[PDB]
């Protein structure tokens, strides 16, 4: 494939590894989810624009709409985690081991 | 589709955007329109096992 | 099946509710004055703020 | 014995009892009528 | 795994035993590394060194089982002059199970492993001979 | 055959299940068992309580079951129709064999001693 | 020796002991999001590097 | 050199991703995501998507501003971590940069590269279309068709956004 | 939650699943999953406690990650085929990503860790939806893409799910975690037969949903969530202990009960393809499921556990819970075997 | 239409029926402190429903024909036996206390259901909020073990959290020596065995815990013995209360609907009073429970759901 696809596919993989390798802040990982959506938007937009798939031009817009619903949902849960524990640390969410 | 209510009801919910050779606004063609048209017509009706 | 790794596990609450943490969401403390346009220059208004 | 509180089901719910028997009769009549259609259609298509 | 598996089955029984032990040891080492990766990821070691100690202990144990099996089963085939007999994999399988008991210091695990590793290895040779399919291709 | 259709029109060339079908009777019996379980879990007299409710349990089971059996019978007719039509279209794949009698065919004898 | 020991030991007692040990390995987890998702990355990697599930 | 503009932007795109994937303080992760949003907008613009490029930049700028507010409230510590302040963060940062540097160095050396999958390296311009002279923006025509072809898309997205408001109210009402 | 709000959110859960099942376009399939994910989170948080907050957080992170992998697969498929039609994928890397994404959404091993924890952390009513209705959308997608699924990958996921589901349930005393590990095991049977006969996947799915709904409804009727609280049922509603016994035996696959039907038919379809080792291994491993089902029957119906004095106060009140469809579900859960040839309706 | 989400949607909302006179009043005090008489007068003057204190056989009074059942169907727990032998070896002291807490929990749900469904307030005599004073007194005299106290607290935590405290708490403060004289004049032989230290513990708990706790969330009227005699003066006190505090101000139709769905489902109300914690005082062997449960079903009108018992004149069973 063309060389741009190398860097966009690399960007998605970097964000995916970022998502799968948590640190402490839950917000750091929610950022990696938004990054994953950014790389999909760019990769989808390039393919659609290059091929002149006219009707598909709206598809990246729809992707962003549900990226925001995902982001808003992630922040709402972060608020409730923050209220319960005083931090958004993910190691506090271990009650359900038992 | 798992349940083909679109076919039974005769309503086009999403198959208008499934292929780049379907009708486009102001008849703008995709770059690979002819190739997609040729492959789609070759494989039509015979099933994936034969079409492959 | 008890094990050394699960020795510290306790049955969950009967009604699924864990007690609330006594963690302190501490308030921000601000020196409002004396050198401030609204403090009349000599009021050290020590304020505890939440937002 | 005689309840200190009137039971919720102390007396029949006649609106329900009527609907339940009415539905049973309707479904049975529909089923029988449908079956006769199928038998008649089946013989016609098969020249019987 | 596909390539390391072909190597083993592509070199006949009793011919080039050293090459056989390379393949089975390579399989065993890969299995031990996979076990270490999941173990280290799901039960965090107390320190980086302890994680390395646990990995090298599992990977060596797994490679030792693979080495003793691939060697013994080849030696049995060579000495007995019967390259098609499942019994060779039973002897190799049990020996691997015995080594597992050795690395674990537990005659009971050694005995149980010898039985089930031995039978499992014998079943593997039979399936190879007869063409038994584990992940059978859809046909009907 | 027809897309997302429970009973394609071609199914009407088949006879419907009889209302005395043994499978339909079993389905009706299941409706009866459902009625009894309904009484039992609500601590009502199991046999006697709410006969209208028990009737609807039987009738609704029979009603749905009749159409399932009608579709079940249809789908097995379609399976047979497809299989025989395929055999007609590919004779060379389904050759008619020459049959030999046991006087001609050699079978080994294994004594039980 | 045989009925009350060795015939018990070599089948029902050994089989059931293994199942108990396997159960504790499977279920003894820390309930930590970080560890479960770290295991997801390992699974995806070995799925490609070792088993070529992507080919 | 200008012919490689899309490739150069895509290199910065990845650098921003390494920025927030190494997970420093979310203040700096947000900055990394904003840089990637801008260059990502620059990349999509160079393929003829002016509206898509500007829109994704506009959306992520609003998003990261809300993330900034939530960071100061719910994801802060006394000593927020830059990339150089934490060994795990620094190791991820350098590892990502080195992998990117190597893929770039080799793909620009051979005018091609094989990093798992084969990528041509002749400059992204070679694949472009050659013959266009319409009196309209094709991307604009496709996007505008959302309201005449995408009735079904409008309904499900419209409903999802309404339910989203309902849902966040429920989730955050303890 | 306002009663009208609750109904609207439930209909959005169903609409999202239905969108996946009627869509011919990958984008609408992805939208359906997103809409479904959006509406289920408030159902998980409906009781607002730290365990429900943790459960919902773990669910969102897993589902949202899987959706990214799903959308990645769709975009790769678009690059290598130039179309969005829901069907076989045209790139093996796209097939791996979509298969892993659907396995994540299904909670199949080794992506299973969230199922026991999320189910434990939410109410029984929400767990019922999670372990039944939520399997429909990912299964309907697999039903359509299976020609391009890697056979070794899907059978590896199926085998690991049966082992881990069986082993994991042995160590549980909480009912919700027992149902979660049971669900993981049953998912393995569904996807093991998928490459061979997808019709048998639907039968297993339908029968599993009926039996799972029956169990959750009976647990809800008595408001029981532990083994020990379920052991008081004999001293309150004896009939319920018998229904629980019959369903648990059925779920274990014992003839002549319904739950034996899917295992029977799946073994048949696998042996027809000369798959002998795998169905034998699966059936023997499923004995672990039967073991910890049997333990429940011992403590629930076949013995009488100690009770408490305050239980006598319960004798004086009738069951008030809706128990919707329970009489029908339990009959279907147990008495369907004589009608097995009805599976052709699913063709 | 039985109350449910459908009734709520069609309009059955608590704020429609609830006025300024929809209050939950609790009357508390020591033994022989005059609670009963004061509670009855307050209810009659204010026009509220009166709930006589929940005793051993409270639950019988609400189900069946409302008459007390034999004592084996209350666990054989006896208040008389508690006075004769507070340190009984069969665990009667705590078993009685655990039974009484559950009876109060049930009565509180019934009071709340009446208040939310009709808007008429209610008057109680003690409640789940003040039941612990007896437990604390029992423990300080050594009548129960620390484990019994632990069990009581586990049950309370998971039950009392679901309800709202009373609007008004009325306390009649009668000093212990006066109470001892009052108990002495009453006459019943068993109650005469109460020791002053036991009654002082009830008083210490009432003032050391209950009242400081209730004050932060309820209106508290603390009367002496003489003030309490004239119920008219107490009613005047209640009529001019401001009601500026407590969790009732934060209630809305959405919340009271969830509360109504709980209190009308008595098995849900009593769910956690039988948690599987095996204290000898309250654990019943399987053979005993089975026998008693059979005998309970053989009582008139108890085999079947209310309204399906033909032995007691229920008709139309085949259509019900
Ligand atoms: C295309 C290329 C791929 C694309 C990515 C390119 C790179 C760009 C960056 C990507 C984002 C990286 C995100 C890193 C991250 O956030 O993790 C933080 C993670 C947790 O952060 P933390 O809270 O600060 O904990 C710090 C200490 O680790 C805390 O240590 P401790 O207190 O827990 O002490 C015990 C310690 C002991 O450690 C060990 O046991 C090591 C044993 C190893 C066996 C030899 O336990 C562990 O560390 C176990 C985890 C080790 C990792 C799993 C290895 C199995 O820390 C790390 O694991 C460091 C990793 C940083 C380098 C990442 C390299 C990425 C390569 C991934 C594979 C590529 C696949 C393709
Ligand atoms: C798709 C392809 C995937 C193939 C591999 C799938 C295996 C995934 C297993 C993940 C679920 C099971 C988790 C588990 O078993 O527990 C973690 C386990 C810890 O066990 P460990 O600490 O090593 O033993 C201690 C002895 N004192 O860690 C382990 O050692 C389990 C190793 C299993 C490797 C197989
Ligand atoms: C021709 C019919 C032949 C029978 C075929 C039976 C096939 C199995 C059907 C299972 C469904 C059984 C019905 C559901 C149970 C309802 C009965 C019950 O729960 O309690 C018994 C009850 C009497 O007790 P009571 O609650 O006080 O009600 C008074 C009513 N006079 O009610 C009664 O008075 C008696 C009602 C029947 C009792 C059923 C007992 C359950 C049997 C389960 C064993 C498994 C079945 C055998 C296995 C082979 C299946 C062919
Ligand atoms: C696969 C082969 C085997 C075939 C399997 C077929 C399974 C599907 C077949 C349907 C199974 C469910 C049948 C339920 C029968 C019992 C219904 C009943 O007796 O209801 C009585 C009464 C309500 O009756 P009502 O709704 O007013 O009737 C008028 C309808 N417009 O009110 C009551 O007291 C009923 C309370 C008990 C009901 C349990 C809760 C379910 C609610 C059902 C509502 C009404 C169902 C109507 C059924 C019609 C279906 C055709
Ligand atoms: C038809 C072809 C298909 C073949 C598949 C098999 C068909 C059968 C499917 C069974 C489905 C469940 C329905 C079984 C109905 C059970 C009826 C029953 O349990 O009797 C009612 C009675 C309830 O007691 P109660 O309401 O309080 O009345 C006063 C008596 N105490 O119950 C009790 O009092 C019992 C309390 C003590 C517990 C005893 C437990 C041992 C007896 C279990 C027998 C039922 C086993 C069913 C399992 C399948 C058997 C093959
Ligand atoms: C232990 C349980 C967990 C592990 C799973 C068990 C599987 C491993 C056992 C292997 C048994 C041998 C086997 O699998 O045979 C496969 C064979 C395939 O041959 P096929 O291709 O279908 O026919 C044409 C021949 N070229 O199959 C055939 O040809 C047909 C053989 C008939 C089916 C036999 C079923 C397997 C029986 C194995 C167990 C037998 C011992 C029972 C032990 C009871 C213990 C109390
Ligand atoms: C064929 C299988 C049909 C399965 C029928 C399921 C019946 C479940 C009914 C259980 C008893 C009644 C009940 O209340 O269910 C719980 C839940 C309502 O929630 P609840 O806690 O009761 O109160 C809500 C107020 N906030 O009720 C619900 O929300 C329904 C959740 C179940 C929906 C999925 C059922 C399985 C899939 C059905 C499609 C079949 C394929
Ligand atoms: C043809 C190729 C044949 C390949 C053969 C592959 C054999 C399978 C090897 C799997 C990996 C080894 O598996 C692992 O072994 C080590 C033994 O050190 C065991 O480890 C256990 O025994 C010893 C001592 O007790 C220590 O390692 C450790 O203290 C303890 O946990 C683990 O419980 C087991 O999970
Ligand atoms: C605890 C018990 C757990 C379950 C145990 C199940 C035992 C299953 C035994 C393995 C089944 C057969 O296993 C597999 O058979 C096929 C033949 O079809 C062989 O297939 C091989 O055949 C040819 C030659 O025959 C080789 O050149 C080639 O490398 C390979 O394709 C495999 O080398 C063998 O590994
Ligand atoms: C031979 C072909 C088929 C063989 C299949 C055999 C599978 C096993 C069947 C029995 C399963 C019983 O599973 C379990 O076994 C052990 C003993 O074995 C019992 O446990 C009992 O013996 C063990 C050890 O002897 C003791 O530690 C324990 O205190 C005692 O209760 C359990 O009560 C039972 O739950
Ligand atoms: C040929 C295939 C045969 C398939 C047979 C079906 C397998 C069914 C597996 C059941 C597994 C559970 O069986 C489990 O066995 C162990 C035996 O150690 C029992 O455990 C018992 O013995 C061990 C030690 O001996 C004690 O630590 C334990 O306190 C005791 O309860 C468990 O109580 C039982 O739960
Ligand atoms: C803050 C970090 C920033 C990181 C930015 C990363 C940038 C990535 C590297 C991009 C460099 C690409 O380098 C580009 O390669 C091509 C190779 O033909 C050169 O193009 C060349 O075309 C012909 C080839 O015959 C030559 O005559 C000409 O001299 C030369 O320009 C460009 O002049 C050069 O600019
Ligand atoms: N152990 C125990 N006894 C209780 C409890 N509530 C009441 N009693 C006893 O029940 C009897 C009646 O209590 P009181 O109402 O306070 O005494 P009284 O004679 O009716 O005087 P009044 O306050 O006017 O009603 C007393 O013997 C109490 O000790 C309780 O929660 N625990
Ligand atoms: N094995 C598959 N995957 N397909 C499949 N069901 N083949 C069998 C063909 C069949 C079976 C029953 C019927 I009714 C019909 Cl009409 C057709
Ligand atoms: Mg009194």
């Amino acid at each position: 494939m063309s060389m741009v696809y190398m860097n966009i596919m690399m960007a998605f993989t970097v964000s995916l590894v970022g998502l799968l390798m948590y640190r402490s802040h839950l917000m750091s990982s929610l950022l990696c989810l938004e990054g994953m959506m950014l790389s999909l938007f760019v990769m989808a937009a390039l393919t659609i624009l290059n091929s002149h798939f006219t009707l598909a031009s709206m598809m990246p817009i729809i992707l962003l709409v549900f990226a925001a619903c995902e982001a808003a949902l992630g922040l709402s849960l972060l608020v409730m985690v923050s209220n319960t524990y005083g931090t958004d640390y993910v190691q506090n969410l271990n009650l359900l081991q038992c | 589709p798992f349940f083909d209510v679109q076919k039974r009801l005769g309503v086009d919910l999403d198959r208008w955007m499934t292929i780049q050779s379907a009708e486009q606004p102001h008849k703008i063609p995709s770059r690979c329109h002819a190739f997609e048209k040729e492959w789609i017509e070759c494989a039509h009706g015979i099933g994936s096992i034969r079409a492959e | 099946y008890p094990t050394k790794e699960t020795a510290h596990w306790k049955p969950p609450p009967w009604n699924d509710v864990d007690p609330p943490k006594d963690t302190l969401v501490s308030n921000l403390t601000l020196n409002f004055g004396p050198q401030h346009p609204a403090a009349h220059g000599v009021l050290r208004l020590v304020m505890e703020l939440s937002g | 014995k005689f309840y200190i509180q009137e039971p919720p089901h102390g007396s029949p719910n006649w609106l329900k009892v009527g609907l339940t028997l009415g539905t049973s009769v309707f479904l049975w009549i529909y089923l029988i009528k449908q079956h006769n259609e199928d038998v008649l259609e089946y013989k016609r298509r098969n020249g019987l | 795994a596909k390539t390391v598996l072909r190597q083993y089955w592509d070199i006949p029984e009793g011919t080039e035993c050293h090459r056989k032990t390379y393949a089975t040891t390579s399989i065993g080492g890969a299995a031990g590394l996979v076990v270490s990766a999941y173990s280290v990821a799901l039960k965090t070691p107390t320190s980086f060194l302890e994680g390395v100690a646990r990995t090298g202990r599992y990977t060596f144990t797994a490679a030792a089982i693979g080495a003793i099996f691939g060697l013994t089963s080849c030696i049995s085939a060579q000495v007995r002059e019967k390259p098609d007999d499942p019994l060779n994999y039973l002897i190799g399988g049990c020996a691997g199970g015995l080594i597992l008991g050795a690395r674990t210091r537990s005659y009971g695990i050694g005995a149980a492993a010898c039985a089930y590793m031995g039978l499992t290895a014998a079943l593997v040779k039979m399936g190879q001979l007869e063409g038994w399919q584990v992940f059978a291709e859809p046909k009907v | 055959r027809a897309t997302f259709q429970f009973l394609p029109d071609e199914a009407r060339s088949l006879p419907p299940p009889k209302l005395t079908d043994p499978r339909l009777a079993f389905v009706g019996f299941l409706g009866y068992c459902s009625g009894l379980i309904d009484n039992a879990i609500r601590r009502r007299p199991v046999l006697l309580a709410g006969l209208h409710r028990q009737l609807l349990y039987i009738t609704s089971f029979v009603f749905v079951g009749y159409y399932l059996l009608k579709r079940q019978d249809y789908m097995y007719a379609v399976r047979d129709h497809d299989m025989f039509s395929y055999i007609k279209s590919h004779p060379e794949d389904f050759p008619e064999k020459d049959k030999k009698t046991y006087g001609e065919v050699f079978e080994e004898f294994h004594p039980v001693r | 020796l045989l009925d009350l020991i060795w015939l018990e030991a070599i089948l029902p007692k050994t089989i059931s002991l293994a199942q108990m040990k396997a159960s504790t390995l499977v279920t003894n987890q820390k309930g930590l999001i970080k560890l479960y998702f770290l295991s997801f990355l390992i699974t995806i990697l070995i799925s490609m590097i070792l088993f070529n599930f992507h080919e | 050199m200008m012919l490689y503009i899309v490739f150069i932007l895509s290199v910065i795109f990845v650098m921003g991703f390494v920025g927030f994937s190494s997970k420093p303080s979310p203040i700096y992760g947000g900055l990394g995501l904003i840089v990637s949003g801008g260059v990502g907008c620059g990349i999509v613009l160079n393929f003829g998507g002016s509206f898509l490029g500007l829109m994704v930049f506009l959306i992520y700028l609003g998003g990261m501003m809300v993330v900034f507010g939530y960071t100061t409230a719910m994801a802060t510590e006394q000593y927020p971590e830059i990339w150089l302040s934490n060994k795990a963060v620094l190791g991820a940062f350098v590892t990502g940069l080195l992998m990117e540097f190597f893929m770039v160095y080799y793909v620009l050396k051979d005018k091609e590269v094989e990093v798992v999958f084969e990528f041509n390296g002749l400059g992204d311009w070679v694949i472009y279309d050659t013959g266009d002279s319409g009196f309209f923006s094709e991307e604009a025509m496709g996007i505008a068709a959302l309201y005449s072809y995408g009735t079904w898309l409008v309904i499900v997205t419209g409903w999802s956004l309404l339910i989203g408001v309902v849902v966040i109210m429920e989730i955050t009402r303890g | 939650m306002n009663p009208i709000i609750f109904i609207i959110i439930l209909l959005t859960i169903m609409l999202g699943t239905i969108i996946v099942m009627i869509s011919s376009h990958w984008l609408l399939v992805w939208i359906g999953f997103e809409m479904n994910m959006l509406a289920i989170i408030p159902i998980m948080m409906k009781n607002h406690n730290p365990r429900a907050t943790e459960a919902s957080t773990k669910y969102f992170l897993t589902q949202s990650t899987a959706s990214m992998l799903l959308m990645m697969a769709v975009i790769i498929n678009l690059m290598f085929s130039g179309q969005w039609t829901v069907m076989k994928l045209f790139n093996p890397m796209a097939s791996m990503l979509m298969t892993m994404a659907l396995a994540m959404k299904l909670g199949m091993a080794p992506f299973h860790f969230w199922v026991p924890e999320v189910t434990q952390g939410i109410p029984l009513s929400s767990g019922l939806i999670l372990l039944t209705w939520q399997k429909l959308a990912p299964m309907s997608v697999l039903y359509q893409i299976f020609p391009s699924i890697n056979l070794n990958l899907i059978l590896t996921l199926s085998v690991l799910s049966i082992l881990i589901g069986g082993w994991g349930g042995l160590n549980q005393t909480q009912l919700r975690k027992i149902m979660a590990y049971s669900s993981i095991a049953h998912m393995g049977w569904m996807t093991a037969v998928l490459p061979y006969n997808p019709t048998m996947t639907l039968l297993n799915l339908i029968i599993y949903i009926i039996m799972t709904s029956t169990m959750f409804t009976m647990f809800m009727a008595n408001s029981t969530t532990t083994t020990l609280s379920l052991s008081h049922t004999w001293n309150k509603t004896p009939i319920m202990t018998v229904l629980i016994l019959a369903t648990l035996l059925s779920m274990g696959g014992l003839p002549p009960l319904s739950g034996f039907m899917p295992k029977w038919m799946i073994i048949q379809e696998m042996t027809k393809n000369n798959s002998i080792i795998l169905p034998t291994f699966m059936a023997i491993t499923a004995l672990l499921n039967l073991y910890f089902y049997m333990r429940l029957t011992y403590s629930t119906t076949l013995t009488m556990f100690p009770s408490t004095n305050n239980m006598k106060m319960k004798w004086q009140f009738p069951l008030m819970k809706k128990m919707t469809f329970l009489p029908t579900m339990v009959v279907l859960s147990t008495m369907m075997l004589p009608l097995t040839p009805m599976l052709s309706v699913l063709e | 239409l039985q109350y449910g989400p459908l009734a709520y949607i069609l309009g059955e909302k608590a704020t429609k029926k609830m006025t300024e006179k929809s209050k939950l009043i609790t009357v508390d005090g020591n033994i022989c402190s005059g609670k009963s008489k004061l509670a009855k007068e307050i209810a009659e003057k204010l026009g509220l429903k009166h709930f006589p204190e929940a005793g051993i056989h409270y639950v019988d009074s609400t189900t069946g024909d409302g008459k007390p059942l034999p004592v084996q169907f209350s666990g054989n727990c006896s208040l008389e036996k508690f006075y004769d032998d507070p340190k009984s070896n069969d665990g009667n002291s705590y078993r009685l206390q655990a039974w009484l807490y559950a009876s109060r929990l049930l009565q509180y749900a019934d009071a709340l259901e009446h208040l939310l469904s009709t808007g008429q307030g209610v008057v109680l005599e003690r409640s789940i909020y003040s039941d612990f004073v007896f437990l604390e007194a029992m423990y300080r005299q050594g009548f129960i073990r620390k484990q019994c106290v632990d069990h009581y607290n586990q049950v309370k935590k998971v039950t009392i959290c679901e309800y709202l405290p009373p609007h008004v708490v009325v306390y009649v403060d009668v000093p212990v020596p006066e109470v001892q004289s009052r108990i002495q004049k009453k006459g019943n032989p068993h109650e005469m065995k109460i020791t002053s230290a036991y009654l002082q513990d009830i008083e210490n708990a009432y003032k050391g815990t209950f009242l400081p706790e209730m004050s932060e969330k309820c209106e508290v009227l603390q009367y002496s013995a003489w003030e309490a005699q004239d119920a008219e003066k107490v009613v005047e006190d209640i009529e001019y209360l401001k009601y500026d505090k407590g969790p009732w101000l934060d209630q809305n139709d959405r919340k009271l609907h969830k509360l109504r769905m709980l209190v009308q489902d008595k098995l849900e109300v009593l769910n956690y009073t039988s948690i599987p914690v095996f204290l000898p005082e309250v654990t019943v062997g399987a053979h005993q429970s089975d026998q008693v449960f059979q005998e309970f079903t053989e009582l008139p009108g108890r085999k079947y759901r209310a309204g399906y018992n033909e032995d007691v004149g229920d008709k139309w069973i085949w259509l019900k």
